[PDB]
Parts: structure tokens; sequence; C-alpha cells
């Protein structure tokens, strides 16, 4: 439609070219979730979401209509939000977070009342 | 209340606006300050009949927290993603007086 | 001597003053009142220490245009002149040529402060 | 619901006229003048002072300020030394020690209360049982000395028969909301 | 150069106001015969820094433990 | 035992940052009796500091060790500035506070303490 | 219904026990213990090693936008070998909810920060090292906020008394406001004021 001249929020610009932006960064969430292991959840988990959201950016090309139909606020949110989700799925990648529970605590450490 | 007519009518202007009306001080328009006395009223568990504490406790309805996923228990943590809630609806532009 | 006794009059009511609040008054005097505010605490090093100024151009600047004030005053008596052309296009170039200087300066980012 | 505050609708219509009229809000200090016309219509209005010591600030009944023990209208004293005002006092302000009283009767060998950890909270006059310590409305105790503002028995007393012609009326008057 | 800093340790060290030099010797040790913990052999060492002009860390002070072997760390 | 440390494998290279602490301060003491004006002299300030030190010279734990290492650096910040006033570097020394009896019979012939 | 007593919903709490599920199954090698409440407050609770990870899980996940740090507390039980009970409230601002992710520590067992995720913990983990004595690593600062520069004690541990060990006062020998020691011109009294009978059988410890 139009270029938003005004994002509300402040020391975020517009991004001119969303719906390729935004392609990129779920497209590399999804080749990067490939290096995580199968029985791993945030993989799985974080497929789904970005899938379902790729999903509405092929559907539909109005800025304002893809926002209403993804929650995430106005488009450069979003992308901001996806950016941050890559930088989280490699820390994650690095972290092994999936492994099993290390050092189960003392008994009386999480009883209360005391 | 006392400004003789013309010095009402010089702070007016220099004001902008009628302020002979919207005073910043009180003189008769203010609840007098010896008044009758009240009765005040009583709320409900005044009933005299079927009010039992037991019935109209709050204080012992509850109970400790639930628990998923203890360490100590043996618990278990297709599946669809989730939410702590759904996302918050989006605010709606004012009517009354949307840009001030 | 009417000026410089009129002078000399308010010297000495400023000394005269100056010695009343000095020597009339009590005095209790120690080391904890007598050392330098800073809002209650103690100061962390000497006030007679660098102060950077962030507005010397401007200062300089304003030095020549002091000067300029210099050279424009005269005008008064330059007026009753008979010639009244070459001191009006010689006027008109000394303003003109320091409003071009300002200019500079300006467009420059002189007048800005550094940061 | 919400709305913008300092967001422009939209810009870029302007012509000769609207540019006069912010060149001359600009060169004359037009939004300067209103402030100083707005200063001068507060110096033509009636100022909000009051010749203190001679006319005061208004109060109401509720208000509370310094403490008295009261009495019956026998003149006993009104007091039990139940020991609960000290119970809730939140500063620790309140001390009793209590006896009986070769008459036979519950009452007290002390009460102190040092008004210099009292917060002026109320708790103690709407804990005791009997009305009989209350929170006056003398705000004008001060002192030059610590010492005075620590005060017993017969100083609360002193308070409550001086003050009690008030607070009789003050109590009269906000209870049926207590 | 050499056999000075000898003689210049050891005025440090006479003037370091807690060792009675009457002892002392360049080949004196520090801990076994004149019984000073480590926080005094750190204060020797500061005192040979500011006698110098050359900071130096506390591996090798730790490494140091009689005057002579100070003077065979001023050269290296 | 069977502990996680910190900073600290061992206690001698505990003892190392000790020292590496009291130097900081022999080097700082003789700049703070001069910048906030001290009415002592530079020899008792550095028997406080060592006097201070050798009030935990009995501890053989890394872990506490480093703590009281960081808790030092701490004062030796707020000491290096001015953070803190001539009256809390004279707070070490007890210009007011009279000894401590540290005998039998002074103790019993004031109070009932041990 | 009834008026006196908070009245109550269900979905917020399968709301946030499948959040629950959620993090529990994402994220196994630090969770322990999720548990909700009466009063619907989702609170996951995490082993030491799991701060950093499940912090910038729960901020930078696109279904957890925890992006704003509310409190950031301790909690002294000197029973429990591992004293200090250290809390994180979040909330999100796309879900419109909070939740409380919990860590424990002691005197010798510190912690990572979180300014690497929340610069708002930087003050609030100054202020728990004052208080409670529980260091955090790679902090820029962590100097004392709250507490007088010359201050030994860490004050809201419960082993430590309310009125403290040093009491200041200006002295005209030394022209200082020297540090002397406590003495009290009236002792706190302390009130025993817990009754002997069981109120809530709810909460009733079996021996
Ligand atoms: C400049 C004009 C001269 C001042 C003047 O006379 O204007 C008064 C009069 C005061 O009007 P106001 O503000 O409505 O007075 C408030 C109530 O009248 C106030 O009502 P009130 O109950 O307070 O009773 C007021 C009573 C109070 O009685 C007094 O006069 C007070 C004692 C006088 C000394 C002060 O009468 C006056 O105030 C008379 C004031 C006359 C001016 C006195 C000039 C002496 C000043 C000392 C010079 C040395 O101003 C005018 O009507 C003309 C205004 C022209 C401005 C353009
Ligand atoms: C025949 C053809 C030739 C004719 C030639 C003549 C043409 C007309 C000349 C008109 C020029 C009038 C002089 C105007 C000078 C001020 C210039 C100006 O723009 O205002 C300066 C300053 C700027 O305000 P700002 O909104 O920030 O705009 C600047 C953006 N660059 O705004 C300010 O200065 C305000 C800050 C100062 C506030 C001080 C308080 C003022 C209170 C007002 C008291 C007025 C009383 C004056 C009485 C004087 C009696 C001696
Ligand atoms: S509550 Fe009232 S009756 Fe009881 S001790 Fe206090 S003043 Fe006396
Ligand atoms: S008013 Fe409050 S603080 Fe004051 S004495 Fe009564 S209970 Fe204590």
């Amino acid at each position: 439609g139009l270029l938003k001249k005004t994002t509300g929020l402040v020391g975020l610009a517009v991004c001119d070219t969303p719906h390729e932006r935004l392609t990129i960064l779920y497209t590399k969430t999804l080749d990067i979730l490939k290096h995580f292991p199968k029985h791993a959840a945030y993989r799985k988990y974080t497929e789904q979401i970005t899938n379902e959201k790729l999903d509405m950016v092929k559907a539909e090309p109005d800025v304002k209509k893809l926002e209403a139909l993804l929650q995430g606020g106005e488009v450069e949110e979003v992308i901001l939000q996806a950016e941050k989700e890559l930088s989280l799925a490699r820390k994650m990648l690095k972290w092994k977070p999936w492994e099993p529970l290390v050092e189960e605590p003392p008994a009386n450490q999480w009883k209360w009342p005391i | 209340a006392s400004a003789t007519r013309v010095i009402q009518k010089l702070r007016n202007w220099a004001s902008g606006q009628d302020l002979q009306a919207k005073l910043q001080l009180r003189y008769q328009e203010i609840a007098k300050r010896t008044q009758p006395p009240p009765k005040l009223p009583v709320g409900p568990s005044h009933k005299l009949s079927n009010n039992y504490y037991c019935t109209r406790d709050g204080r012992r309805e509850v109970v400790p927290p639930s628990i998923i996923m203890s360490s100590q228990k043996a618990l278990v943590s297709e599946k669809k993603a989730v939410t702590p809630a759904p996302p918050m609806k989006r605010w709606e532009l004012s009517k009354d007086q949307p840009y001030l | 001597m009417n000026l410089y006794t009129v002078i000399f009059i308010n010297i000495l009511l400023s000394l005269t003053l100056i010695l009343v609040a000095f020597w009339l008054p009590q005095m209790n005097l120690y080391s904890e009142k007598a050392n330098p505010y800073e809002c209650g605490f103690d100061p962390t090093s000497s006030a007679r220490l660098p102060f950077s100024m962030k507005f010397f151009l401007v200062a300089i600047t304003f030095l020549l245009f002091d000067l300029e004030i210099a050279l424009l005053l005269p005008l008064p008596w330059a007026i009753q002149t008979i010639k009244t052309s070459t001191m009006m296009i010689m006027a008109f170039i000394l303003v003109t040529i320091l409003s071009l200087g300002l200019a500079y300066e300006w467009t420059q980012k002189g007048l800005e402060w550094t940061e | 619901t919400y709305k913008y505050v300092n967001k422009k609708e939209q810009e870029s219509e302007v012509d000769m006229k609207s540019a006069t009229d912010n060149a001359a809000r600009i060169l004359m200090w037009t939004e300067l003048i209103r402030g100083l016309g707005m200063t001068l219509s507060y110096l033509f209005r009636e100022p909000a002072t009051i010749n203190y010591p001679f006319e005061k600030g208004p109060l109401s009944p509720r208000f509370r300020g310094e403490h008295a023990l009261r009495r019956y209208p026998s003149g006993e004293e009104r007091c039990i030394a139940c020991k609960l005002c000290e119970a809730i006092c939140p500063a620790q302000a309140i001390t009793i020690e209590a006896e009986p009283r070769a008459d036979g009767s519950r009452r007290t060998t002390r009460y102190d209360i040092d008004m210099t950890k009292c917060i002026y909270c109320g708790f103690c006059q709407e804990a005791c049982p009997v009305d009989a310590i209350v929170e006056g409305p003398n705000f004008e105790f001060s002192t030059e000395t610590h010492e005075e503002l620590l005060y017993n028995k017969e100083k609360l007393l002193n308070n409550g028969d001086k003050w009690e012609a008030e607070i009789a009326a003050n109590i009269q008057a906000d209870y049926l909301y207590r | 150069t050499l056999d000075g800093i000898k003689d210049r340790v050891l005025y440090v060290l006479k003037l370091y106001d807690k060792i009675d030099p009457e002892k002392l010797s360049v080949n004196s040790h520090f801990m076994k015969d004149l019984g000073l913990d480590s926080l005094d052999q750190v204060e020797i060492i500061m005192a040979m820094e500011d006698e110098f002009g050359f900071e130096i860390p506390d591996i090798d002070a730790e490494k140091l433990m009689c005057p002579q072997e100070i003077v065979d760390y001023i050269a290296d | 035992t069977s502990v996680k440390p910190i900073f600290s494998r061992d206690l001698n290279e505990a003892k190392r940052r000790v020292r590496e602490l009291y130097r900081a301060w022999y080097r700082e003491v003789p700049n703070t009796v001069h910048l906030m004006q001290l009415d002592i002299t530079v020899k008792q300030g550095r028997d406080k500091v060592r006097e201070m030190f050798m009030k935990n010279a009995h501890v053989t734990d890394p872990r506490v060790v480093d703590l009281l290492v960081i808790k030092g650096k701490m004062e030796l910040q707020e000491t290096i500035k001015v953070w803190k006033q001539r009256t809390h570097v004279m707070r070490f020394f007890h210009e007011t506070e009279t000894p401590r009896p540290k005998d039998f019979l002074s103790k019993f012939y004031m109070g009932h303490d041990p | 219904k009834r008026p006196t007593v908070r009245p109550r919903s269900d979905v917020t709490h399968k709301q946030l026990s499948a959040f629950g599920e959620y993090v529990a199954e994402i994220l196994p090698k630090y969770v322990q213990q999720v548990q909700v409440s009466c009063l619907d407050e989702l609170e996951i609770c995490i082993h030491p090693d799991g701060v950093i990870p499940t912090l910038t899980f729960l901020r930078d996940h696109t279904n957890a936008q925890f992006k704003s740090l509310a409190d950031l507390t301790a909690v002294d039980v000197p029973t429990r070998q591992n004293r200090f009970e250290i809390v994180y409230n979040l909330l999100s601002l796309r879900f419109n909810s909070r939740i409380r992710v919990k860590t424990y520590a002691d005197e010798l067992t510190p912690i990572d920060s979180i300014v690497s995720v929340h610069i708002a913990a930087n003050w609030y983990e100054r202020e728990v090292w004052d208080m409670f004595g529980v260091f955090f690593f790679n902090h820029p600062d962590l100097r004392r906020i709250l507490t007088d520069y010359g201050f030994e004690g860490h004050p809201f541990r419960k082993d430590f008394p309310l009125t403290g060990y040093v009491e200041l006062r200006y002295d005209d020998e030394v022209k200082r406001v020297v540090a002397e020691p406590v003495e009290l011109a009236q002792e706190f009294r302390k009130f025993d004021l817990n009754s002997p009978w069981e109120a809530f059988p709810a909460y009733r410890q079996p021996p």
C-alpha cells in the first residue's frame, strides 16, 4: 500500500522492503535448525512457528493485513523478533539445552513453607 | 469575588478566558463543616441465618501450588506450540481526542 | 577631579563596608567550615585543574568582532565629512565582510561547541 | 484506548499567510506575551495566603495529632492496661507497666509514648476497646528539648483534662463511621 | 652497574626499619634466619622498585628470597 | 570436599591475588593521606593495612579468600576514589573506643560478660 | 459467586500449565519443579548454571517474549544448605503475562550475571550482593549501593540483627562522625505472636 512514514516506536526504522527480510530470516532459522538433533523440542516448535509465519508472508502481500494476521505489532517488530530468534538458535546450538538434568538439587530446596 | 469588574476584565483578557466562574478559592460552594449524623449500612454475612463461615471462607480455599516436572518425583515434563496467553490485542485509537 | 572624587567616595564606601563586615561580627574558625563546599561531601580533586572550554573558537572570533566594533565606532564623526560616499561604501564593505566571515564560521560549524 | 500527544497528522501545506503568521510568532515573541499576560492576571487575583496565628487552616474531626489519655464522666481513669495499643504500635512507641490499684482494679503504673517514634497513625485509638487513648487536634506542641517529647501517664492525662472539650466533640462527630 | 646494585639494595634493606642489619648479608635468606613473612618480602620488593624505575610482578618477587637473587634479577 | 571454585584452583593462586591487593593498598596509602587531609602518618596507615590483613590469616578455604579479596578491591576502589570521606577511613583505627579489656579480673570488676 | 472471597477462573491456570510443560520439555538440562499456584502465577525453578540460557530463551523466544525485568530479589532461608533463593520476575507485553524464574545459591556458590541479557539487572545484582552476599560473575561494577561505604555486613540475611553492630554519633575530640558500638536506650521488644493452632490444614506438614 504505502510506506508508513512513522512507525510509532522510537529507534525503529521502517524497512521499506518487507516480505523479503522475513523470508530471509525465517529461511535462515529453518536452515540452522537442521543442525539441531531430531529429539530436541526447540527444533520442532521453532520449525512450526517459522513455517506458520512464512506461510503468512507468502499468502498476504499487504503490510496491514500481514500485521493483523501476524500478531507481533508492526512488521519491524516482527523482523526484530526474527533476528533475535535466529541469534537464540545459534546460542542454543552452543548451549545444548536438550541434555538431561544436571545435578538435581537437595530435597529441602523448593519445599515451602518450611 | 471582589474584583471591581474592570480588574476582572483585565485578568480575564490577559489570561484568555473567564475565570470568575472557575476560581482558585472557595467561598460558599463547599460542603459545610458540621453535618448531620449518618447511618452506615451493613454488608452481607449479616444474614442472621444460612450464613456459616465454612461456606464463605476464602482464606481456606487456597491449596499448595500445582506441580509439573518435579525432579523429585517421576513426572514427564505433534504437540502443537504454546503461548503463555493469546497475544495482547492491539489498542484502538481514541475517538474523543485522538490527535491532541 | 570631580570624577576622581566620586570614584574615591564609592571606593571608600566599599572598603569601609568590608571592614565593618569583617571586624564587627564574631568568629569561630575551624578547618571543617573553611574547606570547599562540594555539597556535603569532600572534593575528589582540586578546582585549579583544567576546565576544558568548548567555545574557544567562538571566543577568538568574539575578539575579532570586538576589533570590528572598534573600527565601526568612529562612524558618528565619519558622517560629518563632505564625501558621504566613500564612508558609505567602506562601511558597507566592512559590515559585509564581517557577515561573510560569520557565515563561513557558521557553515563550517565553528559556532557549534566541541562535544 | 490511546492517543498521540505530539504527532502531527500530516505536514506540507504552507502559503505566504501561514509563513507570515509563523514569522510573526517569531520576531514578536507572541507566545511569550501570553505567559506575561498569565502572570499579570495572577498579580490581580486574591492571594491564597492566611495570617496564620490569627487565622488558620481548616481541619476535620478525624485529624490525628497530639495524644491524650481520657477519663469517664465520673472522672475514673478510662485505660485498663489491656496492652494492645503497644502490640499494634508499628514504631514501638508505647510502653505499659500495670498493677492492681489497691482498689482492686486493672490500671496502669506507666503509660509512656516516645513521640519521637510515633508516626501518628491512629492504630492505638482504633484498637483501644474503651476509647481511652486518642489522637487529638493539637499540632502546635513543638519543643526546644528532646526530653520534653517523651511523655508519660501524667502528661497524657494533662492533655486529656485539657482537650476533653474538643475530643468529646470530635468523637461525637466521627463515630457512626468507626 | 653490577656491584653498585649490591650495596644499593643493601642500603635499602638497612633503611627497611624492621630487619636490624647486624645479622644481614647478601646471601641472607629472609624466611629462615630473619623470620619475615611474605608481606614483609613484598615491602622489600617495593623498596627495590622504588630504588629502580621498573615494575615487576609477584611471581618474580616470590622467586626472590635473598639480596643476591635480587641482584641477579636486576640484570635480566 | 567436592565443591566448585571461584577464581582460584588452590590456595597459592589465591595468595597471589592477596599479595597483589596488599600491593595496591601499600601504594595507595600515601595518596589517601594527601588527597583527603588525614592527620596520620603513612607508617601507621600501612600498619593498619597489615593488621586488617592478619585479622583473617587463619583462613584456608580458597573461596573465602577470594571473596575477601573481592571486598578488599571494593574498599580499595572506594578509597582510591573519594566516594568515602575521612570519617570512613579513620573508622578503621577506632580512635574513640576504649580498649576491650582482654583480662578476667577487669571484666569481673565491670560487667557480667565473659 | 460468593462476594467476600476472590473470583476464580481456570483458563489462565490451564494456559500457564501448558506453557510450563513447554519450558520443561524444551529446556530439560536446567529446569526443576515447574508449578502454578491457586492465584495463577507461573513459577519455574532452575539450576544456577541455567540462568543465562533460560533468561535469554524467555527474552528472545517468539512464543515467550519476556523482555522486561520487573524484580530480581533474594530470599534467605537458613534451613536449607543453599540459603539464598533468587527470583526473576518478568513480563512479556506481547501476551500480557508474567513468569517467575528461580534459582538457588549459597555464600560460596555464586551465579553468572545477566547484564548480557537484561541491563536492568545491574543495580539489582548489586543490591543482592550488598544485602545477602551473593557474588555475581562477569558483572561490570558490582559494588555496594545501599549500605554505607565503610560497612561490614549483609543486613537482609536472617542471621543479621535488626539494629546492627555499629552506631554513629559526632564527637568533639576528633571532630568526626565516629562509629561506636551499639547501645540502645530501649531494647526492641520481640513479641511472640504465632498461635499454637493449625489454621490451614491444607499446608499441614506430616512428621
Ligand atoms: C523599512 C524596511 C526596513 C525595516 C527593517 C525592520 C524589519 C522588522 C524587524 C523585526 C525584528 C524584530 C526583532 C526580532 C529579534 C528576535 C529574532 C528571533 O527570531 O527571536 C529570537 C529568539 C528565537 O526564538 P526561536 O523560536 O527559537 O526561533 C529561532 C529559530 N532560528 O526568540 C527570543 O529571543 C526569545 C528569547 C528571549 C526571551 C526574553 C524575554 C522577552 C520578554 C518580552 C519583553 C518585551 C519587552 C520589550 C520592551 C522593550 C522596551 C525597550
Ligand atoms: S488499648 Fe486502651 S485500655 Fe488498652 S492499654 Fe492501651 S490505652 Fe489502655
Ligand atoms: S498513632 Fe500509631 S505510631 Fe503513634 S502511638 Fe498510636 S499506634 Fe503508635
